């Protein structure tokens, strides 16, 4: 019984292991040698926003690429412009303990979360006086990882529960839930097509889920370390997954496959934030070592370097047109480069 | 001519001042990276810059004392560079005392948070307290007009007016004064807050005796740097002061009085790389700091 | 240019607003409780506190607003939420005394919690307020049962006053540090004003090291 | 049963999870260059674009 479904599953996996193995016939990184590298690349903090009191753990930008919003354990979730470099919106927290932070993409909902399990999102409209509490989803029972905003009716939760939400914001109800994987999730990101997005948690995989159907596609054993930064290809069909060991690994979808690593002798430190740029030839990376990494997705080299902060990086976000970074390291401070 | 020994002297300094240029120079960069999160920063960065005026004004004195001509360089050490001297070591010492009255009100009252309109008091206070210093200071450079009658000696005694030696006495009664004022509360403010700390210790703790005593030594240290190079140059300064201005002590006095003042304000000038040293013994952050540097 | 000053005028109101927030915030003090479900950890909330993964409670004593912090509802891993507790006053660690021979004893499971509590990266500097609860049971409990069977290492007799004084000692050995980190014991009791007096009394050390330790101090 | 449910759960998920189609790593190799090379033009992080335009000068 448990002994033979055990013995049939080890002998798929080795399975879908050679199968994989036998996929790949040549690495990304024989045939990038005709491409040129882009080399160094020169960055500098353009806007320094200076208006939390506490560490910063997440922010996300709108689809405008000027207005953006950030959490902090001050229990006040701000509302940045980085334009003018001006608060646009501050709205008090009933949990201090947020480690998520979410934009909806036509601009009117905003989502925090964290400790407290209950995922807040509350209006920017409220065009009938100050803010107020708009929609409150308690269903987790972790630590409430990361959310993302589908629309503004949909909205996809990864807690610590070692499972996933797909709520409805008009419901106020958990619609859909993934339970797939083994260890507690920690960041998900959204395809552009907003229809299949991953998920990493801490069990050294990455599993994909459809927004229809609910089921897994696929999963990806490629670290050996608890992952906890992940990002999509700006074209819907690659991804990158960051783990605590420095290592930031590319998988392809169609491929399924283990394409290309972030290995170096200097980064021991682990990782935090990873995101893409708006072709994706840039991979910017957060590590433990007090400053960013931006490193070719291609020639596997790294090409810029990010050190303004004096802390432990914690959010990174890269515009829909890849206007500017915006990098939030433990200092109640953002940092806009270009 | 009191000795030959007095080349040998102002040797001492430059012994005192290469370790000196570096040691602020160590806590010049180490001290102004940091922001400006509290009032004890602002009036460590201040006795820094207080040091780092000392020594730039221990070479002028070292070449003065050493050998050179009154005319040239005596009269613009005793003119200028003496003066600024005093009253930076004076800020130094108002600024101790400032760092003594902030660690006793957060030690006395720790609930207390610094808010931004409190280091913006502390910074006009600072600034206030530099210009009472330079206020009093300038009488003391802009009164020196008369031209060295002398130049065999080096003592520019003479070199003053009558209402100039009158202003230098009332200057030196008031500092000794201020002084006082502040020697006193450093004293009484680090002895309740060794008596705080046992205080706590006991409510919290108990009979445990291990730990108590680490503080007691690191404040002593503080306690001794100020008592062994201020107290002996104020002990000094008066009966200086009255030789100086007044013809009450006579010829032979004059070479003894000399002699304890001149030993009292190199050990008062030991101060300036005295401060950075303590500083990094008793903070553990600086000398993390330090050690990241190198 | 009226939208860019109206912009401003609210960007600075806003500031004011965070900076008063802030201010209320730092003033207040924040405590973060650990130990154990069957520890007693529920015992000293519902004492004298009058005023789902986190039970915040909130109580003022002497003047002074505090903020308890409950994780025992979190049943994941620590580690991936344990560094967002920087810049705590104290952490509140309940063991208790009676737990010594329950079933892999609850003791060692205590003790073991603790070592990675103690010596983590993300609390070095922050000061434990542990607490041996249940001193009233532990009286009636050390004669029936004594230490020999959860570490042969006692060698000195069994009795109350001894046993609850050198497991004590249990604790402090286990820290690493044993210089920026300083652990305060009590005993939990039913005298009214008495156990709530040592915590305020406990982050009084605290902070006043930590008021020192900026100030060149320590 | 409640101990071979997710066991079996597992294994039917990781057994259907194998019978999608797979293409060659090289073409998604090819596919991911020319997105690459299609957006190079229009990324302001791999070409720094004047201040002239640029809203954040
Ligand atoms: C606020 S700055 C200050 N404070 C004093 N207590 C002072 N006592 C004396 N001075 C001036 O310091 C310089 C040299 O000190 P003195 O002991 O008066 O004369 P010397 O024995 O030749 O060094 C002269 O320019 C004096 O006018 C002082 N300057």
């Amino acid at each position: 019984e448990l002994d033979q479904l055990r013995q049939e599953a080890e002998q798929l996996k080795n399975q879908i292991r050679d199968a994989r193995k036998a996929c790949a016939d040549a690495t990304l990184s024989q045939i990038t040698n005709n491409i040129d590298p882009v080399g160094r690349i020169q960055m500098r903090t353009r806007r320094t926003l200076r208006g939390h009191l506490a560490k910063i753990y997440a922010m996300h930008w709108g689809t405008d690429s000027r207005l953006l919003v950030s959490a902090s354990q001050d229990g006040k979730l701000i509302i940045w412009d980085s334009y003018t470099t001006n608060k646009v919106h501050a709205i008090p927290l009933r949990s201090s303990w947020v480690m998520t932070c979410a934009y909806a993409p036509s601009g009117n909902y905003v989502a925090c979360g964290g400790l407290d399990n209950i995922c807040s999102i509350y209006n920017l409209k409220t065009r009938e006086g100050n803010v107020r509490v708009s929609r409150e989803l308690a269903g987790h029972t972790g630590y409430l990882s990361c959310c993302r905003f589908l629309d503004d009716n949909q909205i996809v939760t990864s807690s610590g529960d070692t499972t996933c939400a797909l709520w409805d914001i008009e419901t106020g109800q958990q619609t859909t839930t993934f339970t797939g994987h083994t260890g507690d999730v920690m960041s998900l990101s959204l395809a552009p097509d907003t229809r299949l997005f991953v998920s990493g948690a801490c069990d050294a995989s990455a599993k994909l889920w459809d927004v229809r159907e609910g089921m897994c596609r696929q999963t990806f054993t490629g670290h050996e370390s608890d992952i906890n930064a992940i990002c999509f290809f700006p074209n819907g069909n690659a991804f990158a997954t960051g783990s605590d060991d420095a290592t930031c690994r590319l998988f392809d979808l169609r491929a399924d496959q283990e394409l290309m690593t972030y290995s170096h002798d200097n980064i021991i430190c682990g990782i935090t934030s990873v995101s893409f740029s708006k072709s994706g030839r840039l991979l910017l990376a957060g590590y433990d070592d007090f400053n960013c990494n931006v490193w070719d997705a291609l020639k596997a080299d790294r090409a810029g370097v990010l050190a303004g902060h004096d802390n432990r990086v914690s959010c990174l976000g890269v515009t829909d047109d890849g206007m500017a970074v915006a990098t939030g390291s433990w200092d109640s401070f953002l940092k806009i480069w270009n | 001519d009191y000795k030959i020994t007095q080349v040998l002297f102002p040797l001492l300094y430059t012994v005192l001042f290469f370790v000196g240029l570096i040691t602020n120079g160590l806590a010049m960069r180490i001290f102004f990276q940091i922001r400006s999160k509290s009032n004890f920063i602002i009036f460590l960065k201040n006795t820094v810059i207080s040091d780092l005026l000392m020594i730039l004004t221990f070479p002028f004195k070292i070449l003065s004392d050493a050998k050179l001509g009154t005319g040239p360089l005596r009269t613009f050490v005793c003119q200028v560079t003496s003066v600024i001297f005093y009253f930076t070591m004076y800020i130094s010492i108002s600024f101790l005392g400032l760092i003594t009255i902030d660690r006793y009100q957060k030690t006395t009252r720790p609930f207390k948070t610094s808010n931004p309109k409190n280091l913006l008091g502390a910074k006009i206070l600072s600034v206030v307290i530099w210009a009472f210093m330079f206020l009093l200071s300038l009488p003391n450079m802009i009164l020196t007009n008369r031209q060295p009658r002398d130049k065999n000696v080096k003592k520019c005694s003479f070199l003053k007016s009558e209402f100039g030696l009158v202003w230098h006495e009332i200057v030196n009664y008031i500092c000794q004064v201020i002084f006082w004022i502040n020697f006193l509360i450093v004293i009484v403010c680090y002895t309740l807050i060794t008596k705080e700390l046992y205080r706590s210790y006991v409510r919290t703790r108990g009979v445990g005796k291990v730990p108590r005593k680490k503080v007691n030594v690191k404040v002593f240290i503080i306690i001794a740097v100020f008592f062994i190079c201020f107290v002996p140059f104020h002990f000094a300064r008066i009966p200086y002061t009255l030789s100086q201005t007044r013809d009450v002590f006579d010829c032979t006095a004059e070479n003894t009085l000399f002699y304890v003042k001149e030993s009292t304000l190199w050990l008062t000038s030991l101060n300036a790389c005295l401060d950075p040293f303590i500083y990094f013994f008793l903070c553990k952050s600086f000398r993390n700091s330090l050690i990241s540097m190198l | 240019s009226a939208e860019d000053k109206a912009a401003a005028e609210r960007s600075k109101m806003i500031d004011k607003n965070l900076r008063e927030d802030g201010e209320k915030a730092a003033r207040e003090v924040k405590l973060l409780l650990l130990g154990a479900g069957e520890s007693g950890k529920n015992t000293i909330v519902k004492q004298m506190k009058i005023i789902t993964g986190i039970v915040e409670t909130h109580f003022t004593f002497k003047d002074l607003h505090f903020k308890m912090f409950d994780v025992g509802a979190q049943r994941s891993e620590r580690k991936k939420w344990i560094h967002c507790f920087e810049g705590v006053t104290a952490i509140i660690f309940c063991v208790a005394l009676s737990a010594y021979d329950l079933v892999m004893n609850r003791m060692h499971a205590s003790m073991k919690l603790f070592d990675s509590i103690c010596n983590n990266k993300w609390f070095t500097d922050t000061s434990i307020i542990l607490f041996l609860n249940k001193k009233d049971l532990f009286e009636e409990k050390i004669t029936h049962s004594p230490l020999t069977i959860c570490f042969p290492e006692y060698t000195g007799a069994n009795k109350y006053d001894e046993a609850a004084s050198y497991i004590q000692s249990k604790f402090e050995d286990l820290n690493k540090r044993k210089d920026t980190k300083e652990i305060y014991t009590h005993f939990t009791c039913s005298t009214d004003t008495k156990n709530v007096q040592f915590v305020f009394d406990a982050v009084t050390d605290v902070i006043i090291k930590n008021n020192l330790k900026d100030c060149g101090l320590f | 049963t409640a101990s071979i449910a997710q066991a079996r759960k597992l294994v039917e998920q990781l057994k259907m999870e194998a019978n999608i189609d797979r293409i060659k790593v090289s073409k998604a190799a090819a596919d991911l260059m020319a997105y690459c090379e299609a957006h190079a033009k229009e990324d302001p992080l791999l070409t720094p674009v004047p201040a002239s335009e640029n809203p954040f000068r």
